[PDB]
């Protein structure tokens, strides 16, 4: 990974996001989701993530 | 009315209203406008073997 | 031919606060945004 104080930041394009994989893995310990709750976003689209 | 299972200890945090995750998803779903009360202990000792 | 202002004034009135009345159908108010389209996609029912 990368150190805290230079945090690394990589731009997601152009593609198809499939945020289930993520949302449902339970192997997350913490999955806040803040101005979208998690299960609509499989259902939205913006222009950069 | 009393139910009763056994879960992880992280996945006490979607046992309540409005909660989402593998757990509260398809296992065990509580309504948006719960009434009641939730309570959990560890049980390590009891339910763990080698 | 070539004086109606009361008249008018009572045709002004009435079209300046229906406007005012559609026009603010597009404040927040203190939300997320306008649209309840909006709110009904990036945001669980609680």
């Amino acid at each position: 990974f990368a150190s805290v104080y230079a945090w690394n930041r990589k731009r997601i394009s152009n593609c198809v996001a499939d945020y289930s994989v993520l949302y449902n893995s339970a192997s997350f310990s913490t999955f806040k989701c803040y101005g979208v709750s998690p299960t609509k976003l499989n259902d939205l689209c913006f222009t950069n993530v | 009315y009393a139910d009763s299972f056994v879960i992880r200890g992280d996945e006490v945090r979607q046992i309540a209203p409005g909660q989402t995750g593998k757990i509260a998803d398809y296992n065990y779903k509580l309504p948006d406008d719960f009434t009641g009360c939730v309570i959990a202990w560890n049980s390590n000792n009891l339910d763990s073997k080698v | 031919s070539s004086a109606l202002g009361k008249l008018q004034d009572v045709v002004n009135q009435n079209a300046q606060a229906l406007n005012t009345l559609v026009k603010q159908l597009s404040s927040n108010f203190g939300a997320i945004s306008s649209v309840l389209n909006d709110i009904l996609s990036r945001l669980d029912p609680p």
